[PDB]
């Protein structure tokens, strides 16, 4: 309940703002999948094992 | 006083001390996509009242002005301004990237992957025909083992249902005591404590169960607890080997496992794992 | 929670249209038709000369 | 939860076979046998006057 | 849950050697302290007249 | 195909990563700023949940 | 709340006697890395090593 | 759970400053403000000669 009511306050105060939300999600998803990638990239470049597939 | 950097969320941050505004100025820049020219920029900028800027490396040559300010702190450097001259030395830091120069290990470990490529083809080839004659061995030892282990759960479910239906009924019988007790014997004056006190004991036994046995009383944990409890309490009126068991099942999966995971690239041509 | 697994925030929670009234519009007519109910049974039982409490 | 994370629905939940006749044919012979004994403890009680309702 | 990923059986629950002994033996005792607590704490209300059962 | 891949993955993840490393190092730079408003937004938020909670 | 109880005394403990729980906590995580990649070579589906 | 996938440890639990003094603080004078609410609602409900308790 307490996290429902927080995100409904949070909602109803980045639109009372105008707080371009979508773009934030979308840039904070691409850093995720940026890390990732270099957290896969770790197999073959320093231990000389098979890259892990995605999944 | 001197001149620190430090790496805050991934990206470098130094601080100077200027001559002509004696206020400690903090740089945020980033180590890959500047140079040492867009930082001394940023210094004129800055202060607009030094004469001159420039970066020494710790034996006296000039770095030029051009190099990634990443290839600039691996190691210690000098900044010398029209006066003052701040031996700056960078926190420790190993590597980059991993791009360097070519080394015969890299050949070496190119040839192994050359002989891999040219002979995983024929090794996986045979080893799921291995797999797959490992696989019938370990369950042709298992069926003599797996009815004795089905008879063993029969009686663990039957003890488990039998104490099931013995809890409902023994709420059941309290509700019948009590709703005699409270309207043709007694009255209800007299049976409410007796009522409350029964209350408060069962939300005290819930918390003793707590206690004893390390988890809380939620009905299909005690349920399946009491039900293993059982089962393995019945193991040894057989003296069923559950460690043989518990081996050949985990050796059953990985095997399956081994070949689902070996047989798909097989199929599409993708990588194994 | 109130993030996902990278830093993005949850969507909005889906709210009922006009829930409080379309709960209210439902427990009010049932609790009078639970204590017309309640009257008209104990009606019954005391003019039958079953249960008078005084 | 109704689907897998593939998209697929669920198998259908088990339904105990006269689940609602068993329940029944637990309680109420185990709740007369409680009646039964309450009645007995009570006038077992009274025959020896230990307690009275007074 | 009773099995694992695999068809295996869980290891048998761990059990607290002498559990009802060591539950008796500190409900019991504290039981009787608050008894006697209770007790001597209404007398001493009793004696110096401030709350007087009637 | 494979014997082509094994000859010429390793130049080609070397680059791979370093172009991950300059899109990350761009990524966080862009979203710098959103922070500031991200973070304005949740403590008015978070303020009234506290409220909510104390009430 | 048993394990938050258990977490507090267990900490405050660590910080009477000085633990270095960091350290710690790094060598775990360091082994828990070490044997992953170490039976990923020895893997007896991938040929990486001779004697099969 | 008190470790993680591996042997490590979860970190310390935040504790709220000043807990019992933030609690307390807003329960008592609460209290009073429910006890003088009460109060003065059956004064007023005995001065419109609606609920006379005798
Ligand atoms: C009106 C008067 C009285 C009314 C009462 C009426 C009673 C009716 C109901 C009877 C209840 C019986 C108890 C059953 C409970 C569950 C049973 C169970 O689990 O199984 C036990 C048992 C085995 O199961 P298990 O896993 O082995 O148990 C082992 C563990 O310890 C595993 O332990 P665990 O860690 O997994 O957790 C279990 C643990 C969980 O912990 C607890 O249960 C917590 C209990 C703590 C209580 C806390 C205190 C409460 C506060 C009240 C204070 C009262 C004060 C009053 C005075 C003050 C003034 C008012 O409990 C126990 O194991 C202890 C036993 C359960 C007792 C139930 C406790 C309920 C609370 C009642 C106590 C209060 C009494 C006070 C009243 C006094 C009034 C003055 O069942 C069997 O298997 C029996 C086998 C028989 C032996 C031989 C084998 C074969 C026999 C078959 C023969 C037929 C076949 C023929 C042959 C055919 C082949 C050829
Ligand atoms: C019997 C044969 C079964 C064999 C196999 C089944 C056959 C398969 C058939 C295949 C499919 C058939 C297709 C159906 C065709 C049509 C489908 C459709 O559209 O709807 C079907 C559709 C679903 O059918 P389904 O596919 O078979 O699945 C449902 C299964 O029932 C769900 O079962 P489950 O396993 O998932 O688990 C459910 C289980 C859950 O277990 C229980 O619910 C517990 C069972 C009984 C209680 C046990 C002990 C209680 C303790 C009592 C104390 C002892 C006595 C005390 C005496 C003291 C005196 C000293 O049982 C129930 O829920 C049974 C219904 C009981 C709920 C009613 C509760 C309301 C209480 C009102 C009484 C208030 C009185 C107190 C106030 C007094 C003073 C003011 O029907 C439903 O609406 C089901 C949802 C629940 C509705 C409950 C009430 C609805 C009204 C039904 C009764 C009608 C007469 C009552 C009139 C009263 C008005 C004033
Ligand atoms: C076929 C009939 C023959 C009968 C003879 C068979 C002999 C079997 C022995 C009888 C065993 C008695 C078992 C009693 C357990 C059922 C009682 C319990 O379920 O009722 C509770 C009231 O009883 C009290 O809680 C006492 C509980 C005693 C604490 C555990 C003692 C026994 C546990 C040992 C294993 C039992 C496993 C059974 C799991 C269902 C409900 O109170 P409630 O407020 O609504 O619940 C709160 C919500 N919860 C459940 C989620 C927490
Ligand atoms: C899950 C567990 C729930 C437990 C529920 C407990 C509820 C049981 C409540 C029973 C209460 C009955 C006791 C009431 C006695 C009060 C009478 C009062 O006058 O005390 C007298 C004073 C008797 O004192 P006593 O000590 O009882 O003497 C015993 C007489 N003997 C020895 C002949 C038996």
């Amino acid at each position: 309940a307490r996290d429902r009511q927080y995100l409904l306050f949070f909602h109803k105060g980045a639109k009372k703002s105008r707080f371009d939300l979508e773009k934030y999600n979308q840039l904070k998803d691409a850093i995720a999948q940026a890390e990732m990638d270099l957290k896969r990239l770790r197999d073959p470049l320093q231990v000389h094992l098979p890259l892990r597939q995605i999944g | 006083d001197d001149v620190t950097v430090v790496y805050q969320n991934g990206l470098p941050v130094i601080s100077v001390r200027l001559p002509s505004r004696r206020e400690r100025c903090q740089f945020t820049l980033k180590p890959i996509s500047d140079s040492v020219g867009v930082f001394l920029r940023q210094l004129q900028e800055e202060d607009r009242g030094i004469d001159r800027v420039a970066i020494y490396s710790p034996d006296g040559v000039r770095v030029a002005a051009s190099t990634g300010i990443d290839l600039l702190l691996l190691d210690d450097f000098k900044l010398v301004i029209n006066d003052l001259t701040y031996h700056v030395r960078p926190p420790k830091r190993d590597l980059l990237s991993h791009e360097n120069a070519a080394t015969l290990n890299d050949v070496k470990t190119l040839v192994q992957q050359l002989y891999t490529t040219l002979c995983i083809e024929q090794h996986q080839l045979n080893k799921e025909r291995e797999l797959i004659e490992r696989l019938e061995d370990l369950k042709e030892q298992l069926a003599p083992l797996e009815k004795v282990r089905i008879e063993i759960s029969r009686k663990a479910e039957k003890r488990t249902t039998l104490v099931l239906w013995g809890g409902l009924a023994y709420m059941a019988t309290q509700f019948g005591i009590l709703a005699r007790l409270t309207w043709w014997e007694y009255s209800w004056d007299i049976m409410e404590p007796v009522t409350y006190f029964i209350t408060y004991g069962s939300a005290m036994a819930m918390y003793a169960y707590f206690v004893m046995t390390r988890q809380e009383y939620v009905y299909p944990e005690a349920r399946d607890r009491q039900y293993l409890l059982f089962f393995h309490k019945g193991a040894k009126k057989s003296r069923f080997d559950l460690e043989k068991y518990n081996q050949l099942k985990d050796a059953i999966a990985q095997a399956e496992m081994d070949l689902k995971r070996l047989r798909d690239p097989l199929q599409v041509h993708l990588p194994l794992r | 929670v109130i993030v996902t697994r990278s830093g993005a925030i949850l969507p909005k929670p889906v709210k009922m249209s006009f829930g409080l009234l379309r709960v209210f519009s439902i427990v009010i007519p049932f609790l009078y038709v639970g204590t017309l109910i309640s009257k008209n049974f104990a009606a019954l039982l005391e003019e039958h000369d079953i249960f008078v409490p005084e």
